[PDB]
């Protein structure tokens, strides 16, 4: 059970009620219970957001809340920093993690409706004049030509219905060339369409964090946090990006489940920092991308009231647990079972459309035909 | 000193001084002469950066007896031994963290978080056929095959105005490519029709090969290998008598092992080098088949030669997830303090600079 | 550089009117 | 003929009288096969940089 806000309160404060809270955390807690010999009841916090020393200055929710002494135990994904730990204490880890940005996965999206355009529409006509050319100036040089043009329209296209041979010498001759073009041509034409398939994706644009684009905004990427997060400490500690930390004031939120639509509805470019919870999102979702270098080398343990009788306690059953591999037995109940497509940003296309092109031009050619035989019906 | 923490032992003789960067680390002496080498790397480091936290003064006295510590009859021995015969009451090094060691004395917050898993990386491999009916030309392939099956009809409307297997045949090979005769048109009607077919053809091969060679550009080739619980590790003999996984005789997680998986503990015991040099030559050797040790000094061993073809399980999935630190006699309470600052230096990416310092490499990342 | 340039395919018709003057040279024999 | 054939065979023409050259020029067709193999590769490869 869980007493929390009916609607949660963000801003009509409607009264509490109990609801079903469960989880992995959950998990550890009545671990901890077997192991620890306690009973409890279960709350939400007031606000929604974890806290800090805002200005007198005081710390938002969960922090102020347990130094005030309504509450003695504080278990939940919980940062670390110097600010807390000037006045509680908190045993080890219990899950090392860092920090990463997700943005809103792309789609392959191939291009192919170049079905014809690779080399150029004006060679792809002055090819036609040239073949024309040469035919006609190859039946001059005989002296068989009402159909010669099927020879050298066939040797471009390797059809192979060959209903004679040059019987002159010079075009006997001639004819090599020709094939040496056609050849060459079609070689061409595979090159560059292989070189034309090299245009990578660049989908994380930012390096890490020296990214100037992140590292300076950029309003053509936008981008934020939840307000009064851990990371707002840090970026404030590190007064470097203090400009883009000051932009990001312009878009920042108070839930997670926020940023998560935001980047789901493609207009929010990047969420940030709940590694932890960025993994979930992803092998649940698979429709976003982590990416960057770890930031912030911490973890999550479990913090409690200033010098209470259980620190030396708890921290015992913590690697008592981290021993016997139960941790890692949480870990797989709760964890791998979420997985998606993950190899890579994979190059490939089945375009039905950049071909459809092409077989509507079949169908153009199968009424063209079907006009042009009845017209020779009609001339013989 | 025994890794990318300590390493250090070198002293210089040209002028009986050492470097700015290191610091003394005089052994006893075996009179204790208390002229050691001067030492330098990443926990003295750590250390350099503390003093400008709170005011005090070294004593970089260096251990003389075993590695690590050990409960013989119960007594701790080694650098806990030292520690708790009140000879000196903070020791740093690369010394792992579990209950066992908690039992007397006590930690600080650690900060570079560890853990259990192996390297045998020498194999390889390529990608499976698998991509030939690659997301190239599968449907809009089988949707050439029947708009090619259909003209048939339009074949045949022509020649009205002795074919049918004929021309299938005919224009089936053609679009793969021209290998056999037979007698196509007789009068120009479908000398020009099929014609144009022939077109398509060549732009068909002209895309397929394209992308085939494309699609063979990327090689990720996954290795495959037995983690830490398949029964390759878990029974070997019983799953295939050809095992060969060691590990360190008197380290850390030697009480996990004696304490959990005394199976593979015995089936092991045969294997127990010495070491950590031998241990990279047995392994480029073959002797050895694979072996299991703490993170770091893997991590390391990455950016080494060999490691190329020697690099980790695959992950960082390790066992028992660790780390370590400065560690005292349950009494200074300057963990408190000493506290804040190493996490002081966490606040300020401090971690990132030492790690560039020390902790990167090639043949790796 | 997706289109290929006109003028990038000179020896292709440089070849190609060689062929031909020679044609009519030798076709004059 | 193995001239059109090295490039690609297009214009028809009754080759052999009699098993003997239907083997010879045989193989020199594999090489020609080859030949195209190796040209166009190195061609885009070398439209790459
Ligand atoms: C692949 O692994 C085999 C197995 O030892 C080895 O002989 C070979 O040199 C390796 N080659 C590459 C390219 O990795």
């Amino acid at each position: 059970i869980c007493t929390g806000p009916n609607d949660t309160s963000p801003g009509s404060p409607r009264h509490t009620v109990p609801q079903c809270c469960y989880g992995f955390c959950i998990d550890l807690l009545i671990k901890l219970a077997r192991t620890m010999q306690f009973t409890y009841e279960v709350h939400l916090v007031a606000d929604g957001k974890f806290g800090t020393q805002e200005r007198k200055k005081e710390w938002n929710g969960m922090m102020g809340e347990l130094l005030s002494g309504q509450a003695d135990m504080i278990v939940a994904p919980l940062t670390i920093n110097n600010e807390r730990a000037q006045y509680i204490e908190f045993s080890k880890p219990f899950k090392y993690q860092g920090l990463t940005i997700l943005v809103k996965k792309e789609i392959p999206r191939s291009t192919l409706d170049s079905f014809m355009q690779p080399f150029q529409s004006t060679l792809w006509l002055l090819v036609g004049l040239s073949v024309h050319v040469v035919a006609v100036m190859l039946y001059l040089l005989d002296r068989t030509l009402s159909s010669a043009m099927w020879f050298s329209w066939g040797v471009l296209l390797n059809s192979g219905i060959g209903e004679g041979a040059p019987r002159s010498f010079s075009a006997r001759i001639l004819g090599m060339v020709w094939a040496g073009f056609a050849m060459i041509i079609v070689a061409s034409y595979t090159a560059n369409l292989a070189a034309f398939l090299v245009l990578d994706r660049p989908e994380e644009r930012i390096t890490g964090i020296n990214d100037p684009r992140l590292r300076n905004p950029s309003d053509k990427f936008i981008y934020a946090t939840v307000k009064q997060s851990s990371v707002d400490i840090y970026f404030r500690r590190q007064v470097e990006l203090s400009t883009m930390y000051r932009h990001m004031e312009k878009h920042n939120y108070e839930s997670a489940a926020e940023a998560i639509q935001a980047v789901r509805d493609n207009k929010l470019h990047a969420f940030i920092w709940d590694s932890a919870v960025l993994e979930f999102e992803a092998s649940q979702k698979c429709d976003l991308v982590t990416t960057g270098e770890l930031f912030f080398r911490s973890g999550f343990g479990i913090g409690m009231r200033k010098d209470s009788p259980w620190k030396q306690q708890v921290s015992l059953s913590i690697l008592k647990s981290h021993e016997n591999g139960f941790m890692e037995d949480l870990d797989k109940t709760w964890v791998r079972y979420q997985e998606c497509d993950s190899r890579s940003n994979a190059p490939a296309t089945l375009t039905c459309e950049n071909m459809a092109g092409v077989f509507m031009l079949v169908a153009g050619g199968i009424v063209a035909g079907i006009f042009l035989i009845f017209i020779e019906i009609a001339y013989k | 000193e025994e890794a990318p923490f300590v390493i250090v032992e070198s002293v210089d003789p040209l002028s009986g001084t050492c470097m700015r960067n290191t610091v003394p680390c005089q052994k006893r002496i075996i009179e204790p002469g208390y002229i050691k080498k001067c030492c330098k790397g990443f926990c003295i480091d750590i250390l350099k950066k503390i003093s400008k936290s709170v005011k005090f003064t070294y004593d970089l006295y260096l251990v003389t007896n075993g590695k690590h510590g050990k409960k013989i009859n119960g007594t701790w021995n080694g650098m806990i031994g030292e520690v708790v015969m009140k000879r000196a009451y903070m020791a740093v090094g690369s010394l792992t963290i579990n209950e066992e060691r908690s039992e007397v004395v006590d930690f600080s917050v650690p900060f570079i978080e560890t853990g259990i898993s192996v390297m045998v990386s020498r194999s390889n491999g390529t990608v499976s056929p698998s991509a030939f009916l690659e997301p190239f030309s599968a449907c809009v392939w089988v949707m050439m095959f029947v708009m090619l099956l259909i003209v048939s009809a339009v074949a045949v409307f022509v020649f009205e105005y002795f074919t049918i297997g004929k021309a299938i045949w005919l224009l089936w090979g053609l679009v793969f490519n021209n290998s056999v005769p037979v007698q196509n048109p007789k009068g120009t009607t479908s000398k020009i029709m099929v014609s144009v077919w022939a077109f398509f053809a060549v732009i068909f091969l002209a895309s397929y090969t394209a992308n085939l060679a494309a699609f063979m550009i990327q090689e990720e080739y996954v290795d495959q290998v037995s983690g830490l619980s398949d029964k390759k590790f878990q029974r070997p003999n019983d799953f295939s008598p050809p095992f060969r996984f060691g590990t360190v005789p008197n380290g850390s997680t030697e009480r996990n092992i004696r304490n959990n998986y005394a199976e593979m503990h015995a089936y092991m015991g045969k294997f127990n080098q010495r070491g950590v040099d031998d241990a990279l030559l047995s392994l480029k050797t073959g002797k050895l088949d694979a072996f299991i040790y703490d993170a770091a000094v893997l991590n390391y061993m990455a950016g080494r030669d060999e490691g190329c073809k020697l690099v980790t399980i695959g992950s960082g999935k390790v066992f028992a997830s660790t780390g370590y630190g400065i560690a005292i006699q349950k009494d200074s309470g300057w963990k408190r303090q000493v506290d804040l600052a190493i996490l002081q230096l966490f606040g300020d990416g401090e971690m990132e600079e030492l790690e560039a310092l020390w902790l990167t490499g090639i043949c790796h990342n | 550089s997706s289109q290929l340039d006109i003028d990038n395919m000179a020896g292709v018709f440089y070849m190609l009117g060689a062929a031909m003057a020679l044609s009519l040279i030798t076709f004059i024999s």
